[PDB]
């Protein structure tokens, strides 16, 4: 799992 | 009254009732009036937080199993059941309203309504197996594709929703797709043109975004 | 559906933190006429209280901007705030007397007198959620909720004193949340701090026969007193 | 408010 925008 | 709901979806968010404040959202976008920067900030602040709490529910639920195993599979559909009930309803509004009323060059809200577009059914495609599976991860490609045509051409490197659709972007490719390269590519491309253009910066938005682009860069 | 694949279901709604399926799977362990343990005791009693809790917390913060918006004179904007309020209510209530039902029909209903531990558990249950009833109750209805809640602490205390330990973790919390009760909503401190000050008392010259847990329910009863003196 | 147990 990677970071997205919040 | 639509200054009425509005108000209902600031008050239900402060509350944190976030179910409360999606069917504010929701019952305002279809009276098929535009909606402004906080308006849609806070549409978008509703679902992603109904959607993250199936899909939190969700992950803790689906490592388990992977007659005790069954209810374990039972209850992880109807948390699935729930999570693609939210997606298809901001997906609707999406389609039906705010994608569909968007002036041809109102870029922002384009671009900004197509990034939505392709984070919910890259959510459904977290749960998603079979045939459904590469259904939702093309509409999810075909929507990031749109908004990241739109975004190079029409808006600065620096923009916070440019930012935002590439690392989106870049996280669907190397999470759903498995194309850590071009994923990295998209990554790396629109994080140097911002450097590039890092002398055009309401900052912290833009450097938030640079950096979970570099801190995601850096675990591929 | 069997009894323990329901237990297994309301273990996995709490690391899933969806509280209303941990409590709906809990009140489905309750209605089978069956005592409950003391981890399945817990496993109920966590899931109402996050499931009230969520709207006490959306209630104080509605309850708060309401009372910005009656100052200010805002009477357009000021309808929507409290219909709001009343929404939250209403389903608080609900939430509590689904959970009174549950105790007087079958969990305080169900124990022998020698069972003294889960009697005072759901005693205590009764005057939490009565209080928490009187919390956004008001007038007539109001002086029901805070009775009951009385006489559920009342009684749940004088079966403490008798056959429970001063360190025992259901006796010190009984202790206080009923002076938390005096306090909150009787508006009466010295019978307040007074319950406080004995439990506390109480419990620290037997220190050695205790930990955890009552440490830290000693740790919120000093804390309590201190906050009122 | 006050503390109360959990």
């Amino acid at each position: 799992r990677s970071l997205s925008a919040p | 009254d639509r200054e009425q709901l509005v108000q209902k979806a600031r008050l239900a968010e402060q509350a944190e009732r976030y179910d409360d404040m999606a069917a504010a959202m929701k019952n305002v976008t279809e009276l098929n009036e535009p909606l402004s920067n906080e308006e849609r900030n806070l549409l978008s602040v509703a679902y992603k937080n109904v959607v993250g709490a199936r899909r939190s529910s969700w992950r803790v639920i689906s490592s388990i199993e992977q007659k005790k195993i069954e209810m374990v599979r039972a209850y992880r559909e109807k948390i699935e059941k729930e999570l693609e009930a939210v997606c298809q309803d901001v997906l609707s509004l999406l389609d039906n309203y705010l994608i569909k009323n968007c002036s041809e060059t109102q870029y922002e809200s384009k671009v900004f309504y197509l990034k939505m577009k392709g984070d919910y059914y890259r959510y459904l495609a977290e749960v998603a197996t079979g045939e459904k599976r590469a259904t939702v991860v093309e509409s999810s490609e075909k929507a990031y594709s749109e908004a990241h045509e739109i975004s190079k051409e029409h808006m600065q490197p620096t923009h916070p929703i440019r930012l935002g659709l590439a690392l989106n972007y870049s996280v669907f490719y190397y999470e759903i797709q498995n194309a850590p390269e071009q994923a990295c590519h998209l990554a790396k491309t629109a994080f140097d043109d911002a450097i590039a253009e890092l002398d055009t910066l309401s900052y912290k938005d833009s450097t938030l975004i640079m950096q979970l682009l570099r801190d995601n860069l850096t675990l591929w």
